[PDB]
C-alpha cells in the first residue's frame, strides 16, 4: 500500500504537468487565430467604408 | 416622346435618352424583341434592366414604351407547365393559354385583412409536425447544410398535399436546370406535378430574372389565394436572388453597405414575404404559405442574408450534419428551431399529446449535456433521460415516408404516456413499425375517430388497444 | 405653389419649385393625378421634405411605393410638417403613418384637431425625476431588473428570443390595471403579429381606451421612418392636454434606424461605422429625447430593440443604452435551454434595484442571486473537465443552488398559452422575494431540479415534484 | 468602313471607336495588325474582343495577349463574328491556345476546316438527360463516400500544394484509357512546366492520339485566362452534340477563371463586390458552368479542380462554384500533414449524391457506419488535446480505437504517386471496399498496429504489411 | 467617445476623407488637443492646477475601439471595473491588477506612502 | 513579399479596389509572369538553364497565408526554416516535415539516391 | 547627422515611440484622402519606416546608432507597425520588473540580441 500511493502522487503529478503543458500550447494557437481574425475584420471594415464613399 | 435610343449597353444592363412618360417600374421593349424595365428614371437618362440575352443590343438603337407596369400572367393554364419568371413555357408542350395578368409589384394585406392562423399543413415528417408545426398562411425557414436532407423536406410536403386541395408553386432561383429537370421529373411521377405550376430561373439566366422569380411566383399564387384558394409556394437559393439583385445595384453604380449588399437588401425579402397570409372571412377565407429554402456552408447561420430572412420569418427548421452523421435524421436541433404559431397550427388531438413536446426536448439536451461530467444522478433525473432517450428515437424517420397525422398521434400518445418506458431504447423503431401494423389490423375504430373528429378516441379504449399491442411484441 | 417630379429613384424623388416659393424642410407633399389615357396610372402619394439642393431643387422621401411616377408630374406643397388627429377620437382606433385610419369603422371628421409630427424635445425645468417601482408580475424583472414608472424600459435581444412574447405579456399584465390610456406602435415587424395582438385587445375590452399605430416590414422605409413619430405624438397629446398616465408600447425601435440607414445612401450621405448612417445618434436623440415625463404628466415607454446577431457593440443597440433607465437582456444560451422568458439575470443592472428601494429586503435577495449565478458562469468550463469531481464536494453546493435558482427564474406565461400547454400564472413581489429566500436558504434542496421548470408560486413547485412522486 | 482606331489603352483593357452605326456585337473580336513603319515603334498582332457598348461610338475592349507597344489612333478591324476555333476529328492529337491556333509544332490547321464560335446558350430544359449511374475510379475514400456521377460533375476542392493535381493525374490514369469515347483536357492558370510534362506522359501514353489539349497558363495576361476554357468547352460540345460520343472533360483549375475575370472587372470601370470581387462573378461561373451538361445526344463527364485561395472555403469562388457540382472532394492540408494522401476529408462528399439508389441497400450502411464513427472521433478530438486517452470511457476508448484505424485505411498508394515513393500503387474495386471497410468496424482486424493500414490497396494488404512488420 | 462621434458625423457631412471607422484623420488631434490643457503650472504662473477624469461605459470589458484606445495612449493611467468582480461580492469593484497610475507615489501623502507598498 | 508590399503600395495609389489583405487582384499574376520564365529549355533551343530560388518572409510559422499561399501554388516545392529550431542551435534549420521538391528528386545523383533513403 | 558628418564621430539617438511617428503617417495619410492598406495603415507604411531608418548608418567617417521604444499595438508582434519597425532591429533589450524588485539594476533581459550581432 505504500509503494501504491507513492505510485498514485507521482502518477497525478506527470498527468498534471502533461495536462499543463497542452493547455499553454493551445493557448498559444489561439491566441494567433485571434490576432489574424482581429486583423482582417479590421481590413474587411475600412475597405468597405472606402469603397462606399468612393462610389458616393 | 413614346420612345428612346440606347447610350449604353453592358452586362445586362443598358442606359436610354428619352422616354419622357415613362413610368417607374413600366415595361419597355427593344427593337431587338427583348424586354426590359425601367428602374431609375434620372433627369435626362433612364436605367433599364433587361429581362432577356442583351448581345443583339447595340448603342444607337431605338427602345419603346408599351404602357403596362410589369407585369405576369396568371390564370388555371400555368398548373402543369413548366415557366420562365415571364411566364413563357420552357417544357415544350406549347402556348399556356392565360387570360389575364397581375402586377408583379403589389401591396400585402393590410392588418385588418387577416386572419389568425389556425388550420394545418402537414408535412407528413412527424419532428416538423410535432416540434414546429405549419400552419396555413405562415411562413417557415428550411435552412441546411447540403448533406442533410433540406433539399427533400419541401418536395416532399408538396408531394405530401395531393389529397388536400392546394395549389402548388415550385420556384427554382439560381439552381442549375437538370436539377430543375430532375424535380419536374420527380412531381411528374407522382402527378403532383399535376398541380406543381412551376417556374425557372437557371443560374445561365440574366441576373434580372433571377431577381424577378420569387415575384413572379407569388403573384401567380395570389390569383388563386384571392379567388378562395389555398397555395403552398417554395422558394428555392433565396440567397441566389440576393446575390442578383446586389449584381444589379452594383452595375447601377448604387453605392454598396454592408458586405457589397445595398441597403435595400432587407426590404427586397420583406415585399416578398409579407404577401403571404391567411385572409379574413370577410376576405374570402384563402391562404399563401410560404417556404423559403436556404443551404448552408458548413452550418454557419451568422450568414447576412441567412439572418435577414430568419427575422422575416414565422419560424425556422434547422437540420444540423453533426446531428445527420451522429444517427438523427431528420437532423433537427430541437433547440435552434422554432415556430411563432405553434399550438393553434395542430388538430386537437396532436396539441393534447405534444404541447410540452419541443421544450421538454430541449431541457432533455441540457440534461444530457450536464450529466456527462455529472458523477452522480438520482431516480427523477435518471427517468427524464430515459424517457428523453425514448423520444429522440421515435422522432427518427426515413426519407420519403410520409405518416398520416392520426398515426403520428397514436404513436406520441404511446410515448407521452409511459408505455414506452419497459422497451428497449434500441426496440423503439421496430416497435412502431409493428405498431402501426396492429393499428391497421385491429384499431380502425380509433383511426377513423381521429380522422373524422380531429380529437382524441376514447382514452380507455386507446389503453386497452395499445396494451394488447404491447402484450403481442416480443422485445430484443 | 407647384412643384414638378425631376428623378426618381425608389423611395427618394426630386421636385422643383419654381418662382422662389421652396417648401421648408420637414414639409409634407402631396401627388394626386389621375391618368390621362390608358397608358397611365391614377397616383396619390405623400412625400416629406428633406433636402434643399441648389437650382430651386428639393429631395424627398415617398411614403408609399413610388411606382407609376412620371418625370413632370404636379406636387402640392401642403405647407406643414405631416399632421395626425389627437384626442379622444383617436381611442380605440387604428391608423397608418399619415394618420388615416386603417380599421374598417369609419373616418375621422375633417375639423378634427390635428397637431403636427416634428417637434422639440421638453426642457430641463420641466423634467420628472422620481422613482416609483412597477409590478410587472413576472419574476425576474421584479427581482432582477425592476421597471420605474414614467421612466424608460429597453428589452434587448437578437433574433427569435422571446421580445414580442414578453412584450405582449407586459401588455396583458399591465394595460387592463393601468388607470390611462395605452399606446402601441408597430414598426417594421409582423402584419400577422399585429393582427393577432389587435384581436386580443378587442376581446379583452382594453382597446377602448388604446390608440395603434402601424408600419409594418412591407412598408416603404419613410413610413417605418415615421411611423413612430405618429404614435409618439398621439401619446403626447394625452401627456400634456389631459394630464394623463401613458403606456407607450414600441416594438422594435431598431427599424427605425434601419430604415433611415436604408434611404441615407440615396440622400447622398457617406458611410458611417458598420455602414450605417452619420446622423445616427443624432436622429436617434431626436425621438428618444420626446419620450419623457415632466410635471404635466407621465410616459412610460416599453421599447423591444434589435441586437443585429447577439453583437451588443453594434452601433445601434450601443447607443439605445445610453436612453434606457432599465433594460433587460435576453439570452440565446437559455432560449435554447428552454429557459423563457430567458432574461440573462446580470446585463439589466437591476438599475431600479439602485439601492434604496428594495434595499433593506429584496436587494439582499437580488444581489446574493446574482453573486450565485456569477460564480456558476465561472464553474461551467472548470465543471466540464476537471470541475465535476473537484467541485463535486465544496462548489457543487453552488452548482446545486444555481441550477435551481436558474430553473425558478423561468415562468409560465398567459399569452404563450400556444407554446407551453398551459395557462399562465402572475407571481407578487412578495413571494418571488420569499421563494429565492427559501431557495438560498436551503429549504428546496431535496426536490428535484426539473420540478421548478415553468411554475409561478415555489408552492407549484412543491406541487410538481409531488406529482413527479417525490 | 468597319475600321476603328485605338482611343485608350490600361493594361488589358483597351477602348475603340468605330464610325456612327457600324459598332461590333458585344462578343465580337478585333484584330489589330500593325507593321512598325518607323523606329520609335514595333510591330503588332494582337486580337480583341468586344466587352461593353460605351456610348458615343466608343467600345471597350479585352486584349487576348499583352498590349505592350499600343498606340493611340492604330487601327482596328472587326471581324464580324465571335472568336472562333477548329473543331471535329481534325483536332485530336493536336495541341491548341486560346485562340484556337495549334502550338505542337505538327503544322497548321485549313484555312477551310469547319470552326464553331466560342459564345453560345446553354442546352434548353427539353434536351436535358437526368440519369444516375455510378462511375467507378478505384480509389477506396471516393468510391465508397463521394461516388463519381455518369456525366455529371466533379470538383476537388483545396489550397495550396494539397494534392488536387495528382489526384486529377490519378483520375487521367485510371479512366481515360478505359473510356472508349473522345477526351479534352483544359489547362486555365496552371503550371506550363505540368503542361509539358502531361504532354509527354499522354504521347507515350498513345492516349495522346484521341486526348489532347488547350493550354493557357500562368504566364498569360489575364484576357487568354478568361478564354481558354470556353474554348475547350467548343471542342468538347462539338463532339458532344454531333457525333453522340460520351466526352470527358478535365479542367485543372477553375478557380483561376474568376480570378481573371476579377483582375479585369476593376479596369473595365465596375464597382468592386465582397473581397474585390467582380459584381457579375455568379454569373459568369453560370453560364459557363450551365454548358457543361449531358443531353440526350450524348454526355459530358467533367472533373474540375478547384483552388480554394487561402485556406478558406467561404471564399465567394469556391462557394459560388458549391452549386454547380454533382460531386465534390474537400482536400485538407490537417490530414495532408498527417501524412494521409489523397487527404480527402470523408464528410462534405456531396455524401448527398452516393446515399439513395445504387449503394442505397449494401453500401449506404457501411458508408455511413464510417461517417457516424469519424463524427463522434472528432467530436472528442477536443479533449483528447488536453488530457489524452486516459479519461475516456471505456466505449469512447473503442471509438478512438477503430476511428484511427478507419482513417488510416481511407488512404492508398497512387500509380501516379511512385515517382515519388518506388511503392507501386493500387486499383482496388468497390466491393472490396465495402468488404474491407465491413470487418474493421466488426471488430475482425482490432489487433493490428495502426500501422498496417497505411498506404495500402485491399484489407489483405493490411495484414500482409503487419506480418511483415513482426506482427 | 459621444463628443467624437458627433465630430464624425460633422465631417462625413462635411465630405471629408474618411478614416479607421469612419473617423477623420484628425480624431486623435481633437481629444489631445482637449485632454492636454490639464497641467500642473509652475509656480511662476501662479501655482494653480486643472485635472481631467474622462469617463467611459463599456459593453462588456472590451476597450478595443479605436476612440478609446486613442484616449487610453494619451492619459496618464486608468481604473478598471469589472462586473465579474461586481456580482462576486467585491465593490467599487476595481481590478487593481489592471489598473495604473503614472504619477503614482507622488501623489500621495507620506503616511499613505509609507504604508501602501506593503498593501 | 516586400516586392508584393511595394506593388500594393502603388495600386493603392493609383485607386484600384483592393481585395484579401487589402492587395490587388493581380498580386497572384505579378509572381506568375516572374516565376514562369525560369525553365529548362529543350535541345531545339539550345538546352539552357534557369533556376529560380525567391524568399518570403512568413510572420509566425503561418504559412497558409495569401502570399506565402500563392507562392507555393506558382513554385515546385519549398524548404520551411523553423524559428525555434534556428533558436536551439540548429542554424541550417530545415523542417523536413513541411518541406519538399516536387521534380528534384529525378535529378540527384545516383550514389547520393543510393544513401538517402534510409537518411 | 551633422555630428557624424561634419565631426567624423560616433553618434546615439533616442527615438521615444517608433509607433507614434507611424501612427503620425497613418492620420496624415487620411487626411491626404489616400486609400488605407492593410489593418488601416497608410499605404507607405514601408516606404516611410525605411526612408526615416535608412539614414541611421556608419560611414566611413562615423556612425549613428539608435536606441528606438516600440509600442506593441495590441501585444500582437505580427501587426504590421511592429513587423516592419522589427524588420530593421540588429539588437534588442527588455527590462524586468523582477529584477527591478530583486534590486538588480539595470534590470536588463536582451535574448534576441545574441543571435545576431554577437
Ligand atoms: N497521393 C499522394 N501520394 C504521395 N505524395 C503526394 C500525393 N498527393 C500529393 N503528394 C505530394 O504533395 C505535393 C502535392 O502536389 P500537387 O501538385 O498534387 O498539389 P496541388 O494542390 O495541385 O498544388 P498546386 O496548387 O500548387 O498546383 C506533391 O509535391 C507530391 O509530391
Ligand atoms: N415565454 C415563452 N414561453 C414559451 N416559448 C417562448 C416564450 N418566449 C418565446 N418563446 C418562443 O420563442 C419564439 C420567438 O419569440 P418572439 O416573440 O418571436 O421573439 P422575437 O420577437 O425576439 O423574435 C416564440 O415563437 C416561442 O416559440
Ligand atoms: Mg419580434
Ligand atoms: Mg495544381
Amino acid at each position: 500500500l505504500l509503494d501504491a500511493k507513492a505510485s498514485e502522487h507521482a502518477a497525478r503529478m506527470t498527468a498534471m504537468k502533461n495536462a499543463t503543458d497542452n493547455a499553454n500550447e493551445l493557448i498559444r494557437t489561439l491566441t494567433l487565430s485571434y490576432n489574424r481574425a482581429r486583423q482582417a475584420a479590421i481590413t474587411q471594415e475600412i475597405t468597405e467604408i472606402v469603397a462606399g464613399a468612393n462610389a458616393l | 416622346s413614346d420612345v428612346g435610343t440606347v447610350i449604353q449597353v453592358g452586362d445586362g444592363i443598358a442606359r436610354a435618352h428619352g422616354l419622357d412618360n415613362v413610368m417607374s417600374g413600366e415595361l419597355v421593349e427593344f427593337a431587338n424583341g427583348v424586354m426590359g424595365m425601367a428602374l431609375n428614371l434620372e433627369e435626362n437618362n433612364v436605367g433599364i434592366v433587361i429581362l432577356g440575352p442583351y448581345t443583339g443590343i447595340k448603342e444607337g438603337d431605338e427602345v419603346r414604351r408599351t404602357g403596362r407596369i410589369m407585369e405576369v400572367p396568371v390564370g388555371e393554364a400555368l398548373i402543369g407547365r413548366v415557366v420562365n419568371p415571364l411566364g413563357q413555357p420552357v417544357d415544350g408542350l406549347g402556348p399556356v393559354e392565360t387570360t389575364e395578368t397581375r402586377p408583379i409589384e403589389s401591396r400585402a394585406p393590410g392588418v385588418m385583412d387577416r386572419r389568425s392562423v389556425h388550420e394545418p399543413l402537414q408535412t407528413g415528417i412527424k419532428a416538423i409536425d410535432a416540434l414546429v408545426p405549419i400552419g396555413r398562411g405562415q411562413r417557415e425557414l428550411i435552412i441546411g447544410d447540403r448533406q442533410t436532407g433540406a433539399a427533400s423536406v419541401a418536395i416532399d410536403t408538396i408531394i405530401n398535399q395531393k389529397d388536400q386541395n392546394m395549389i402548388s408553386i415550385y420556384v427554382a432561383i439560381g439552381q442549375k436546370e437538370s436539377t430543375v429537370r430532375t424535380v419536374v421529373e420527380t412531381l411528374r411521377k407522382h402527378g403532383a406535378l399535376d398541380y406543381t405550376i412551376v417556374v425557372t430561373a437557371s443560374a445561365s439566366q440574366p441576373a434580372p430574372l433571377l431577381f424577378l422569380a420569387p415575384y413572379a411566383g407569388v403573384a401567380m399564387g395570389e390569383y388563386f389565394m384571392y379567388k378562395g384558394k389555398h397555395v403552398l409556394v417554395v422558394y428555392a437559393a433565396l440567397s441566389k436572388q440576393a446575390a442578383a439583385y446586389r449584381e444589379l445595384s452594383l452595375l447601377l453604380r448604387r453605392p454598396p453597405g454592408r458586405e457589397a449588399y445595398p441597403g435595400d437588401i432587407f426590404y427586397l425579402h420583406s415585399r416578398l414575404l409579407e404577401r403571404a397570409a391567411k385572409l379574413s372571412d370577410a376576405k374570402g377565407g384563402g391562404s399563401l404559405t410560404a417556404l423559403p429554402f436556404v443551404e448552408t456552408q458548413a452550418g454557419d447561420i451568422s450568414a447576412y442574408i441567412p439572418t435577414n430572412v430568419i427575422s422575416i420569418t414565422d419560424g425556422q427548421i434547422f437540420l444540423q450534419s453533426d446531428l445527420f452523421f451522429s444517427g438523427v435524421r431528420p437532423a433537427i436541433n430541437a433547440g435552434l428551431s422554432v415556430s411563432r404559431v405553434g399550438g393553434a397550427a395542430q388538430i386537437k388531438a396532436m396539441k393534447k399529446v405534444a404541447g410540452t413536446l419541443r421544450l421538454d426536448l430541449a431541457a432533455y439536451r441540457e440534461l444530457e449535456a450536464f450529466a456527462q461530467f455529472g458523477s452522480d444522478l438520482d431516480k427523477a433525473t435518471q427517468a427524464k433521460l430515459a424517457r428523453g432517450a425514448r423520444t429522440v428515437e421515435v422522432l427518427k424517420q426515413d426519407l420519403h415516408q410520409p405518416i398520416p397525422v392520426e398515426k403520428q398521434v397514436l404513436i406520441i400518445y404511446a410515448l407521452t404516456r409511459g408505455f414506452l418506458d419497459d422497451i428497449p431504447v434500441e426496440d423503439v423503431r421496430r416497435f412502431e413499425k409493428e405498431f402501426y401494423l396492429f393499428l391497421d389490423q385491429n384499431g380502425q375504430h380509433l383511426l377513423e375517430h381521429i380522422r373524422t373528429t380531429k380529437d382524441l378516441p376514447n382514452e380507455d379504449d386507446l389503453n386497452k388497444a395499445i396494451e394488447a399491442f404491447k402484450k403481442t411484441f416480443v422485445v430484443s | 405653389t407647384r412643384g414638378r417630379v425631376i428623378q426618381v429613384m425608389g423611395p427618394v424623388v426630386d421636385v422643383k419649385f419654381e418662382n422662389g416659393h421652396l417648401p421648408a424642410i420637414y414639409n409634407a407633399l402631396k401627388i394626386q393625378h389621375k391618368a390621362r389615357n390608358e397608358n397611365e396610372v391614377d397616383i396619390d402619394l405623400t412625400l416629406e421634405v428633406a433636402l434643399h439642393l441648389g437650382d430651386d431643387t428639393v429631395r424627398t422621401i415617398a411614403m408609399a411605393s413610388t411606382d407609376g411616377l412620371i418625370r413632370g408630374m404636379e406636387v402640392i406643397d401642403t405647407g406643414a410638417p405631416i399632421s395626425v388627429p389627437v384626442g379622444e377620437v383617436t381611442l380605440g382606433r387604428v391608423f397608418n403613418v399619415l394618420g388615416e385610419p386603417i380599421d374598417l369603422e369609419g373616418d375621422i371628421p375633417a375639423d378634427a384637431r390635428r397637431d403636427p409630427i416634428h417637434r422639440p424635445a421638453p426642457k430641463f425645468e420641466e423634467l420628472a425625476t422620481e422613482v416609483e417601482i412597477l409590478e410587472t408580475g413576472i419574476k425576474v424583472v421584479d427581482l432582477l431588473a425592476p421597471y420605474i414608472k414614467g421612466g424608460k424600459i429597453g428589452l434587448f435581444g437578437g433574433a427569435g428570443v422571446g421580445k414580442t412574447v414578453l412584450i405582449q405579456e407586459l401588455i396583458h399584465n399591465i394595460a387592463q390595471e393601468h388607470g390611462g390610456i395605452s399606446v402601441f406602435a408597430g414598426v417594421g415587424e409582423r402584419t400577422r403579429e399585429g393582427n393577432d395582438l389587435y384581436h386580443e385587445m378587442k376581446d379583452s375590452g382594453v382597446i377602448s381606451k388604446t390608440a395603434m399605430v402601424f408600419g409594418q416590414m412591407n412598408e416603404p422605409p419613410g413610413a417605418r421612418m415615421r411611423v413612430a413619430l405618429t404614435g409618439l405624438t398621439m401619446a403626447e397629446y394625452f401627456r400634456d392636454e389631459q394630464g394623463q398616465d401613458v403606456l407607450l408600447f414600441i416594438d422594435n425601435i431598431f427599424r427605425f434606424t434601419q430604415a433611415g440607414s436604408e434611404v441615407s445612401a440615396l440622400l447622398g450621405r457617406m458611410p458611417s461605422a458598420v455602414g450605417y448612417q452619420p446622423t445616427l445618434a443624432t436622429e436617434m436623440g431626436q425621438l428618444q429625447e420626446r419620450i419623457t415625463s415632466t410635471a404635466k404628466g407621465s410616459i412610460t415607454s416599453i421599447q423591444a430593440i434589435y441586437v443585429p446577431a447577439d453583437d451588443y457593440t453594434d452601433p445601434a443597440p450601443a447607443t439605445t443604452f445610453s436612453h434606457l433607465d432599465a433594460t433587460t437582456n435576453l439570452e440565446r444560451k437559455l432560449a435554447e435551454m428552454g429557459i423563457y422568458p430567458a432574461v440573462d439575470p446580470l446585463a439589466s443592472t437591476s438599475r431600479a434595484l439602485a439601492p434604496e428601494i428594495v434595499g433593506e429586503e429584496h436587494y439582499q435577495v437580488a444581489r446574493k442571486v446574482q453573486q450565485t449565478l456569477q460564480r456558476y458562469k465561472e464553474l461551467q468550463d472548470i465543471i466540464a473537465i476537471l470541475g465535476m469531481d473537484e467541485l463535486s464536494d465544496e462548489d457543487k453546493l453552488v452548482v446545486h443552488r444555481a441550477r435551481r435558482i436558474q430553473f425558478f427564474l423561468s415562468q409560465n406565461f398567459h399569452v404563450a398559452e400556444q407554446f407551453t400547454g398551459q395557462p399562465g400564472s402572475y407571481v407578487p413581489v412578495k413571494e418571488t422575494v420569499r421563494g429565492f429566500k427559501e431557495i438560498l436558504e436551503g429549504k428546496y434542496d431535496h426536490l428535484p431540479e426539473d420540478a421548478f421548470r415553468l411554475v409561478g408560486r415555489i408552492e407549484e413547485v412543491v406541487e410538481k415534484a409531488k406529482a413527479m412522486g417525490v
